[PDB]
RNA sequence: AAAUUGAAGAGUUUGAUCAUGGCUCAGAUUGAACGCUGGCGGCAGGCCUAACACAUGCAAGUCGAACGGUAACAGGAAGAAGCUUGCUUCUUUGCUGACGAGUGGCGGACGGGUGAGUAAUGUCUGGGAAACUGCCUGAUGGAGGGGGAUAACUACUGGAAACGGUAGCUAAUACCGCAUAACGUCGCAAGACCAAAGAGGGGGACCUUCGGGCCUCUUGCCAUCGGAUGUGCCCAGAUGGGAUUAGCUAGUAGGUGGGGUAACGGCUCACCUAGGCGACGAUCCCUAGCUGGUCUGAGAGGAUGACCAGCCACACUGGAACUGAGACACGGUCCAGACUCCUACGGGAGGCAGCAGUGGGGAAUAUUGCACAAUGGGCGCAAGCCUGAUGCAGCCAUGCCGCGUGUAUGAAGAAGGCCUUCGGGUUGUAAAGUACUUUCAGCGGGGAGGAAGGGAGUAAAGUUAAUACCUUUGCUCAUUGACGUUACCCGCAGAAGAAGCACCGGCUAACUCCGUGCCAGCAGCCGCGGUAAUACGGAGGGUGCAAGCGUUAAUCGGAAUUACUGGGCGUAAAGCGCACGCAGGCGGUUUGUUAAGUCAGAUGUGAAAUCCCCGGGCUCAACCUGGGAACUGCAUCUGAUACUGG
């Protein structure tokens, strides 16, 4: 299927996960149809740590794209922060 | 064969190969029979043979041993040959 | 990552006083500033083109304590920014942290400022800076921390700095041992012997 | 290929592996290579104190 | 509307198939002089109405044979 | 708004000058090697040779909620013992929690590796149709009736082993007809024909023969139309060198008919036509993975394809097909071959270009490490298991970046070295000295964050005949880190533990003495050395870089020294001996049309990463990262008509 998932682009001891609407059978860092948002785990205070375009995400979930565990928890976190 | 899954896949593949060769030769002989009646000229026996042939090709196409387009072009092929006949 | 040699060899090699020592003693009394350093030091040849651009570049490098790839990165960043290239290079070498500590007078000279910074004693916005090459920004406080507030060499350096002339783009209040980098300096507030077209020509050879 | 031997004196015989490193010696007609003095069988110069990396000699104490 | 080209005709000696010399005008990628390069296309046609010198408008279709994939839409300048 | 702000020369022909002209250096970069030296940290990188061969361990499994069943476990029972009359127990029972083996479903076609092949069947960009698409999702409906087998197991059994063979058994979502059928397939139609499977959770009521039929909910199964993704396919342009390779092509170019393919097509045949490709480079030879990019360059370009990402190809060499949605299949099958190994000589087994590692080659490139805690994948309703992907650790100054080796005072300008016109200069505020500090390495203490989830219970709602079951939403509980002696903070004691390499005649920053004497030697070019060598070797001094410095190799620049931007032809190398002339290139002037080239707006697109502009974070930087233009192109629509073309 096409999933919305997280690719870990960063350095040692300090990751940074960008969400991607990608195929299942590709690599983690591999190709993706569309890039939506990001989630910085060690994002500090007074700033923005997570950013997801829920328009495109709900558009793909209508289009049949499933979800991931971590990005499911993150989408719940964004709609709770609402 | 070093993985146990690979050994099991070889056994399942040979069982399925024997069974599918049986099914394929059934379909092949039933199509060569209506080709033989079609080149034989005899329209009534040939149309009866094509009616004998259509359910078994469509059952193989239902179970997916061949393709739906393959069965469709076979039926269209011999319907055109019966029309020409 | 430093130069740990006899500092008056640099001062005597350029000829100008590099502000390399405190100012309790006259530096012309300290060294024999008239002749060049070394054995053949009473000789002064018609100094060549590579010589004159190298002498201006080395005068700036040995004033500010900055080694060569650090200086080359300062030149690349200076030519990369907007505006005048020499103005930007002197702006970056002035926005080094130990130069800011030397201009605010918390250390005696720039090398003592480097030791004071590097020995975990300066608070920029209340944050410990362990590094002499921190870049300071406009509207930014810079203060000494509490375990370094009692050191006698800081107030000796303060009396020496307020014996010297003051830099005009800073604010200092030495009864708190702190100040603020009010604005990034201009070309005009600095010294005029430090020339700039020679450095941009030598690093654009 | 032939190859020039640098340094002041040497110890090289036949039957002994050496490393050549390129660089044309100007005045020998038809020799283009130097031997890496210090490398792998050809030890360095005796009692040389300066330019010691170019000829493979350890630090004096 | 349909992405269709127009080019001359080199020959038609084989049947139900012509060969069309589209001379498209290209910029040269370094020197900047607009040289011409004529690409030949094996063009399918019915009943062989065309001959040498014809000016044919052609479109692309499903591949009719091994090296022939273009069929024609209208024909102008039939003679010399 | 911004996305730029960008260009250096020098030496050398000559008695001397100007010019042409090579040759060499000054700069940046490396997948680097070697020599000397070697404190720490952060992040990256680490077989370019032999696509050479491999010891040893691991790299793909999972599902009891498909299935018979128990190979071991641990709960539950029965019998009986000194009774330790309540137990240590020993046997039967798949009853339960589970589970080796076996059937079956999905997964092994993804993830990982390498660049030998391939100069275009591949790649990049833009179009197009004549197509298939497991898993995921939307809608529409079906989901009855049966049957025969065969593994596991039993007994016999060939074989040294690997692998089997026979006779009987047993079941399923395995297999097969049957019933059924549309808007599904064939035909224009009448018409014909085509499918399947349950399992689990809980039970109010009728009620089971105690397996329960029945109700309810979850998740499966089938047919069709879809959607997205992926894959196959075609066209056009671009994609190396060579004309000391000018002819090539017989299924070859096309047609018609048959066959075949998921699909068009000489894809494959029968027959016919005699064609097609070619100086805009066909054919042939040699080299090469391509691209986004990277290095350089002011720019146009030149070189190149390491890491990262996309695509292609290959999996010991050469083939072929099956299973499957998808392979003509890295850790699958079959055949042949070389190599290695076992043999009872009959026969067998294996394929590191997976991660480590070894032997070999080489100038040269690491540990037979820890974990699934995170992200993603596979199976699973889940819990969970597998995961040499990945996260991390070890090594290596391989690069980039950051820091340290103290700081201040200090003239007796100490001694000692070296030089000297024997006044002295120099090493040199340098050392000694006195005062002040403890970054990093060491010692001890505190300690974030990477962790969101998952598991129990409860509350509300949704189904529901049902306040059961399940799902969602919260709610208290113990909780889940390989890194980890973590990042970071705090305290300790002391200048202690921490500087080298190249060069000094010009180019090129930096000079004097001593030892040599065309010897020893240096050299990147010009040239040095023949008795005062600033050029060789040593010392003193200095200059440049600095935890690096050099020598070599390789690219670009300088090289306007292949010149489109950007050269030249009387004598420096260069005008065919001269003319005719096909193709090709260019074309006076006026009008009208077209609008191909040209220009302009919009649309689609130029994957992301990188480059650049503003910004954010790691104390700073390297590095990570948000937004933006750029992505100098391609195509489509819409215009304008001066130039060029028709
Ligand atoms: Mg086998
Ligand atoms: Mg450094
Ligand atoms: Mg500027
Ligand atoms: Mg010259
Ligand atoms: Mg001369
Ligand atoms: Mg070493
Ligand atoms: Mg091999
Ligand atoms: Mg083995
Ligand atoms: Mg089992
Ligand atoms: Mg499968
Ligand atoms: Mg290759
Ligand atoms: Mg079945
Ligand atoms: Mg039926
Ligand atoms: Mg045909
Ligand atoms: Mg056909
Ligand atoms: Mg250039
Ligand atoms: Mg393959
Ligand atoms: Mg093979
Ligand atoms: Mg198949
Ligand atoms: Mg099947
Ligand atoms: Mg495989
Ligand atoms: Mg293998
Ligand atoms: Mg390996
Ligand atoms: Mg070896
Ligand atoms: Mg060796
Ligand atoms: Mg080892
Ligand atoms: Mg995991
Ligand atoms: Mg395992
Ligand atoms: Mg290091
Ligand atoms: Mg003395
Ligand atoms: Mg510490
Ligand atoms: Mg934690
Ligand atoms: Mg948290
Ligand atoms: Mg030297
Ligand atoms: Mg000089
Ligand atoms: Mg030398
Ligand atoms: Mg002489
Ligand atoms: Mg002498
Ligand atoms: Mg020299
Ligand atoms: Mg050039
Ligand atoms: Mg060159
Ligand atoms: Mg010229
Ligand atoms: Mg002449
Ligand atoms: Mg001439
Ligand atoms: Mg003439
Ligand atoms: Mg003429
Ligand atoms: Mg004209
Ligand atoms: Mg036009
Ligand atoms: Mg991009
Ligand atoms: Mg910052
Ligand atoms: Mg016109």
């Amino acid at each position: 299927m096409v999933t919305i998932r997280l690719a870990r682009h960063g350095a040692k001891k300090r990751p940074f996960y960008q969400v991607v609407v990608a195929d299942s059978r590709n690599a983690r860092n591999g190709r993706f149809i569309e890039r939506v948002g990001f989630f910085n785990p060690i994002a500090s205070e007074k700033e923005e740590g997570t950013r997801l375009d829920l328009d495109r995400i709900a558009h793909w979930v209508g289009q049949g794209a499933t979800i991931s565990d971590r990005v499911a928890a993150l989408i719940k976190e964004v709609n709770k922060a609402a | 064969a070093n993985i146990k899954s690979a050994k099991k896949r070889a056994i399942q593949s040979e069982k399925a190969r024997k069974h599918n060769a049986s099914r394929r030769s059934m379909m092949r002989t039933f199509i060569k029979k209506v080709y033989a009646a079609i080149e034989a000229g005899d329209k009534a026996a040939a149309q009866k043979a094509f009616n004998e042939m259509q359910p078994i090709v469509d059952r193989q196409a239902a179970k997916g041993l061949i393709h739906k387009n393959k069965a469709a072009r076979h039926k269209a092929n011999l319907t055109a040959q019966i029309n020409k006949l | 990552a430093r130069y740990l040699g006899p500092k008056l060899k640099l001062s005597r090699r350029e000829g100008t006083d590099l502000f390399l020592k405190s100012g309790v003693r006259a530096i012309d009394t300290k060294c024999k500033i008239e002749q060049a350093p070394g054995q053949h030091g009473a000789r002064k040849p018609r100094l060549s083109d590579y010589g004159v651009q190298l002498r201006e570049k080395q005068k700036v490098r040995r004033i500010y304590g900055v080694l060569e790839r650090q200086f080359r990165n300062y030149y690349k960043e200076a030519a990369r920014l907007k505006g005048n290239t020499g103005e930007n290079l002197l702006a970056l070498l002035e926005g080094r942290l130990d130069n800011v500590v030397y201009r605010m007078g918390f250390g005696a000279t720039r090398a003592e400022a480097r030791q004071l910074v590097s020995h975990k004693a300066i608070m920029v916005n209340g944050r410990v800076v362990n590094i002499a090459s921190y870049q300071v920004s406009p509207n930014d406080v810079v203060s000494i921390r509490e375990k370094a507030k009692k050191q006698s060499r800081v107030k000796a350096a303060l009396e020496l700095a307020e014996q010297r002339e003051k830099p005009t783009w800073l604010e200092v209040d030495a009864g708190k041992m702190e100040g603020t980098f009010k604005r990034k300096p201009e070309r005009s507030d600095l010294s005029a012997d430090i020339n700039e077209h020679l450095i941009v020509e030598l690093y654009s050879k | 290929v032939t190859s020039y031997i640098g340094g002041e004196g040497h110890n090289l015989q036949e039957h002994s592996v050496i490393l050549i490193r390129g660089g044309r010696v100007k005045d020998l007609p038809g020799v283009r290579y130097h031997t890496v003095r210090g490398a792998l069988d050809c030890s360095g110069v005796k009692d040389r104190k300066q330019a010691r990396s170019k000829y493979g000699v350890k630090r004096p104490k | 509307k349909i992405r269709t080209l127009q080019g001359r005709v080199v020959s038609d000696k084989m049947e139900k198939s012509i060969v069309v010399a589209i001379e498209r005008f290209v910029k040269h990628p370094i020197y900047g002089k607009f040289i011409k390069r004529t690409t030949k296309l094996h063009v399918h046609d019915e009943n062989n109405e065309c001959g040498i010198g014809d000016v044919v408008e052609i479109r692309e279709c499903r591949p009719l044979s091994k090296t022939k994939s273009w069929t024609l839409v209208r024909v102008v300048e039939k003679a010399v």
